[PDB]
RNA sequence: AGGUCUCGUAGACCGUGCACCAUGAGCACGAAUCCU
RNA sequence: CAGAUACCGUCGUAGUUCCGACCAUAAACGAUGCCGACCGGCGAUGCGGCGGCGUUAUUCCCAUGACCCGCCGGGCAGCUUCCGGGAAACCAAAGUCUUUGGGUUCCGGGGGGAGUAUGGUUGCAAAGCUGAAACUUAAAGGAAUUUGGCGAAGGGCACCACC
């Protein structure tokens, strides 16, 4: 019922940029977010860059 | 509306009329009712034609039994003298009823909850209801309206000349609405008188709402 | 709305107002449709005989249309000549 | 326009001749200022004799130097 | 001053049909004035209209319809062939299936497809559609 | 600078041109 | 995938009890769903982008830029619409211009230029549309002209269907929104102009809602 | 500050909504009526949900609310519209009448009746505030 | 841009009004132009009251009052904030503020 | 004959100024779309 | 005050005032030429005229002045308005304009150079009217919105602020 993905990194340049996917809905504080949400935090090897992947 | 004879003002509803205190109105004058407008009585109140009155309602009462879905037409009262009166109205001649708060979207936000989209509007007021007639406009929406001589005119079709301050009167003129839409329905007899009772549709103060229930069991 | 052949080529006919006599258009919402019930001579009773009208946006939004809605009852002859 | 008489072509002719007047590509094509100041002289190519050879620098957003003679 | 009474007859009109009137009052009259409302009354693009016989200038109550787009004068009243016209009627007229011009020869004033058909000219007035 | 005072300091150049114009002769 | 209406239109319209979109067009119902003309016009249908172009809102921390959307729908034998869209991404932008469009779309009629031979084919009358300071003035043309304008009213008046135009315009043309925007109103504004093709009085045909009162009692509450 | 929020606000609404017969004004027995009832994570929110019932119930027991509608006063709001005096507040024996508007009445339809009586009019015309 | 639909006066056809002086400045300002201020006030307000009544030859007297008319230039009745800015919607309104006590 | 006429007491709109208070080197910036 | 021939304070010259002879300049603004017609309302204002319950000039009558109710014509204005227009601020005129023409005078074609050089002319003088070019420049501007900044205003907060 809710999701979000960040990602960052060179995306069509030099100047590394950060697009946000968000939908749905999503916990920041207290301890339902120790225990509501999984975090996975990836890098992800180009030939111009290293780009990253975080999902909640 | 009156070209007949059996459409015409008989014996107890001229008494009815000067009872409720109907024929005298505001004191300024609206350039739209000069044609309902006899002539100014003395110390500022203008006199309006009962004829006129008469002709008007019973158009307003054509209008209203017209369409055969009595779902499908709204009565509108956002003051304190006409709460009970559309609720009474629309329970005599089966209207849908907006008495108090008419939220800004019941006509034109899809997607709310509160979405009633009605063929024909009936108000009380055009000054103290001017959110329904606008949203009246974005709508293919007749309006009926209960027009004073001092209230503008703008949105409306059928302008019923009135004086909607006092209580007597608009509950008066709802009961004598109702008694027309259902003499022409069909469910109610013509030549019996069906009158009840006249007092029902009358708004009053809860202190006088509390001194009767004191004064009687 | 023709050819010199005859065939109707419009794909249709846009309504025109009671009172001032413009073309309603498509997209005027503030235009309306009314219709008034005709009652029988002697009982009172309603039969189902329509004669609707039509009132432009603008005339509705004037203050006149009222007074437009009168004036067609004064001529069908419904509502009483002496008013 | 503004002076709509029947049997005003005068007054129209000489505003406009006066407001034709009042321009920057009409002034210029028809005065002999700006062809006796002109170095061409209304003549599309010319020779010259090069003298010194002056390298004149850019303007501010762009850094370079442009190399010119002196004709 | 008052320098044409035509002109102002025609504004006049062409307020009165865009406010949505239905009848007006023309303070001056002319007989060129009545030939000009004869001739939009044969074309029927105004209704049967009076004259208020008052001993000053006649008053003209003209019953107004929805028929009536726009009421134009040119000023001043331009000579005009039969080989000269054609260029008033591409870009003075909306369109090439209705709309006249109404122009003052000497068999009359009358449209210009009456002027046609007779084969004559003269001063243009204005214009209907 | 506004009109005012740049206005002045034309008139005071006119007023310097002038004299040497006339002594100048 | 389906379909459901909030509306009454889009009831009467979904029952197949609705023949055609020209009584609500007719009538002037406003229109709220935009399933009732993707089921009326089908794969006739076509849309294309004009120009998405950014606008930026400042804040403390840099600069918003959200981008909007224009597009033109319209099949080439009729009606045709246009609609704005702005959002902060390019296919959400795209699918609520696409989306709004097709909801708002215009009738047009076309007329001859002096002979009413074979089908029509331009504009009737002279008509003008204005938005901003943009003004733009169509003229009746001859058959087998073409359209000769800009592109953008270019495009919009073979998604009119119409294909013989004259134009001018005046005004700042480099803003592509209000000069389409005027292109559109120009070609709106066609039906309030009345010829004397059309001087008759009209017989009032019968509203949908009380002809399929019982319709509407018997499905919905 | 203690200033309750919109969820206890909302929550106490409508357990004092469905619920009002096994309610009362101590605040430990509604304390258990809404630990048996409703669900909740916590004892900090059952409590301050179960003070915020004992507010609302000392104030409904005095008078009515605009944000709960509960069974009980409910038909007595029907029952003050649906009052009806055994008088018609209409038919009054006499009826006093301006002059202006008898000869209105003496021209629309009737000539005489005799259950209307004329008044005298005013001296002036003194009818405005004075503005200036 | 045009701030006011009148300049802040009430000069509509006359082009000449006669100038006045202020009473915080010395500044020369249109008469028409100028905060005005028709203060009425008290000798002794609220303490010296009973102390003037208790130390008087004449019993039931009544205390005079103060009138004087005060002519402000526009910066100096912002700066003494006699009159402050108001919002552009609600710059049209012309009544008095209203007075309780 | 009675002996403090009754009903609640913003009962602060006391004032006006208000010492000196100037300047800021720029390189660091690049606008877009659909599913087999 | 770093400087102060400036803001502030004490004196004080021409001038400020009237007569007579000059110059002809202002944000001389409503930044909106003059005449004529048409096109919503509302309540007041100054003048002139008309009609009408009533009160005062001490109790009856008449006219007059002083009030109240309405109109007519002209003038300064005000409030509301999807009439209509404009880039908008706004305008009952800045409307009746691509559906482009009622009559008529003056005046502007990107920003600087520049109201500048010269010529003519007026004047005792200061200066006024007419009035360029060479060269340089890709922007200079008008309305409105969103941020930041006020030695701008009005409400709240903080011991990384104060008492
Ligand atoms: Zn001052």
């Amino acid at each position: 019922k809710g999701c979000e993905v960040v990602v960052s990194g060179k995306l069509r340049g030099q100047r590394a940029k950060s697009m946000k996917f968000v939908d749905g809905l999503m916990i920041h504080s207290g301890d339902p977010v120790n225990y509501y949400v999984d975090t996975a935090v990836r890098h992800v090897l180009l030939r111009q860059g290293v780009l990253g992947i975080k999902v909640k | 509306s009156g070209a007949l004879d059996v459409l015409q003002m008989k014996e107890e509803d001229v008494l009815k009329f000067l009872a409720a205190g109907t024929h005298l109105g505001g004191t300024n004058l609206d350039f739209q009712m000069e044609q309902y407008i006899y002539k100014r009585k003395s110390d500022g109140i203008y006199i309006i034609n009962l004829k006129r009155t008469w002709e008007k309602l019973l158009l307003a009462a054509r209008a209203i039994v017209a369409i055969e879905n009595p779902a499908d037409v709204s009565v509108i009262s956002s003051r304190n003298t006409g709460q009970r009166a559309v609720l009474k109205f629309a329970a005599a001649t089966g209207a849908t009823p907006i008495a108090g708060r008419f939220t800004p979207g019941t006509f034109t936000n899809q997607i709310q909850t509160a979405f009633r989209e009605p063929r024909l509007l009936v108000v009380t007021d055009p000054r103290a209801d001017h959110q329904p007639l606008t949203e009246a406009s974005y709508v293919n929406l007749p309006t009926i309206a209960l027009c004073n001589t001092d209230s503008p005119l703008r949105y409306v079709d059928i302008a019923i000349p009135c004086n909607n301050k006092g209580a007597h009167s608009v509950g008066l003129m709802w009961w004598m609405l109702a008694r027309e839409v259902l003499r022409m329905r069909g469910t109610i007899s013509r030549e019996h008188p069906w009158e009840v009772m006249p007092d029902l549709y009358f708004y009053r103060d809860p202190e006088e709402i509390e001194k009767e229930e004191q004064a009687a069991a | 709305m023709q050819n010199d052949a005859g065939e109707f080529v419009d794909l249709y006919v846009p309504r025109k107002c009671s009172a001032s006599n413009r073309i309603i258009g498509a997209k005027d919402h503030a235009s309306i449709q009314m219709n008034v019930a005709e009652v029988d001579k002697v009982t009172g009773r309603f039969n189902g005989q329509f004669k609707t009208y039509a009132i432009c946006g603008a005339i509705r939004r004037m203050g006149e249309s009222d007074d437009s809605i009168l004036r067609l009852a004064k001529a069908d002859g419904i509502v009483s000549k002496n008013f | 326009g503004k002076c709509r008489g029947l049997r005003t072509a005068r007054k129209l002719r000489s505003h406009r001749r006066d407001q034709k007047w009042h321009d920057k590509q009409y002034k210029k094509a028809h005065l002999g200022t700006a062809l006796k100041a002109n170095p061409f002289g209304g003549a599309s190519h010319a020779k010259g004799i090069v003298l010194e050879k002056v390298g004149v620098e850019a303007k501010q957003p762009n850094s370079a130097i442009r190399k010119c003679v002196r004709v | 001053v008052r320098m044409n009474v035509l002109a102002d007859a025609l504004k006049s009109i062409n307020n009165a049909e865009k406010r949505g009137k239905r009848q007006v009052l023309i303070r001056p009259c002319s007989k060129v004035i009545v030939r000009f409302l004869t001739v939009m009354m044969k074309h029927g693009y105004i209704g049967e209209f009076e004259i208020i016989d008052d001993h000053r200038a006649g008053k003209i109550v003209v019953n107004l319809t929805g028929r009536l787009n726009k009421c134009g004068v040119i000023s001043p009243r331009f000579d005009v062939q039969l080989k000269d016209l054609e260029k008033w009627q591409n870009n003075l007229l909306p369109s090439r299936q209705f709309g006249f011009i109404v122009l003052t020869t000497s068999a009359g004033i009358m449209d210009h497809e009456e002027a046609r058909r007779k084969h004559t000219g003269g001063k243009i007035l204005g214009f209907f559609f | 600078m506004r009109a005012k005072w740049r206005k002045k300091r034309m008139r005071r150049l006119k007023r310097k041109r002038r004299k040497m114009r006339q002594r100048s002769k | 995938k389906e379909w459901l209406p909030v509306t009454k239109l889009g009831r009467l319209v979904k029952d197949m009890k609705i023949k055609s979109l020209e009584e609500i067009y007719l009538f002037s119902l406003p229109i709220k769903e935009s399933e009732i003309i993707d089921f009326f016009l089908g794969a006739s249908l076509k849309d294309e982008v004009l120009k998405i172009m950014p606008v930026q809102k400042q804040t403390r921390a840099g600069q918003r830029t959200r981008f909007k959307a224009f597009v033109a729908i319209g099949d080439y034998n009729g009606h045709v619409g246009l609609g704005v869209k702005c959002s902060k991404e390019v296919a959400t932008a795209i699918r609520g211009a696409i989306i709004l469009a097709k909801l708002s779309i215009v009738p047009v009629r076309r007329g001859y230029w002096g002979n009413k031979i074979g089908k029509p084919h331009t504009v009737p009358c002279k008509v003008t549309g204005r938005c901003g300071s943009v003004l733009v003035r169509l003229i009746p043309a001859p058959r087998g002209t073409g359209i000769v304008s800009a592109p953008v009213p270019k495009k919009l008046l073979m998604m009119a269907g119409i294909d013989d135009c004259y134009t001018s315009a005046r005004g700042c043309t480099a803003t592509l929104g209000n000069f389409a925007k005027a292109t559109f109103d120009a070609i709106s504004k066609t039906y309030s102009y009345l010829t004397p093709d059309l001087w008759k009085e009209t017989v009032f045909t019968k509203s949908p809602y009380q002809e399929f009162t019982d319709h509407l009692v018997k499905t919905h509450t | 500050g203690r200033v309750r929020t919109k969820t206890v606000k909302k929550a106490a609404r409508v357990i004092i909504e469905k619920y009002y017969t096994r309610l009362g004004n101590d605040f430990h027995t509604n304390k258990r009526v809404c630990e048996e009832i409703a669900i909740i994570p916590s004892k900090k929110l059952r409590n301050k949900i179960a003070g915020y019932v004992t507010h609302l119930m000392k104030r409904i027991q005095r008078g009515p609310v605009r944000g709960i509608s509960i069974k009980l006063q409910e038909e007595e709001r029907e029952r003050r519209d649906n009052y009806v005096p055994e008088v018609s507040a209409l038919d009054q024996e006499i009826i006093e009448v301006d002059p202006d508007t008898k000869e209105m009445l003496k021209l629309l339809d009737f000539g005489s009746l005799s259950n209307l009586q004329v008044t005298q009019p005013t001296v002036g015309m003194n009818f405005k505030t004075p503005r200036g | 841009t045009k701030k006011r639909r009148n300049n802040g006066r009430a000069k509509k056809g006359r082009g000449h009004v006669q100038p006045i002086r202020c009473t915080n400045c010395a500044r020369c300002v249109p008469k028409d132009k100028a905060i005005k201020k028709f203060v009425i006030r008290n000798i002794v307000e609220a303490a010296a009251v009973r102390d003037i009544s208790e130390a008087s030859v004449f019993d039931a007297y009544v205390l005079p009052k103060l009138y004087v008319k005060l002519h402000y230039c526009v910066s100096c009745a912002i700066h003494s904030k006699v009159v402050r800015n108001r919002s552009r919607e609600a710059r049209k309104d012309r009544t008095p503020p209203p007075r309780f006590r």
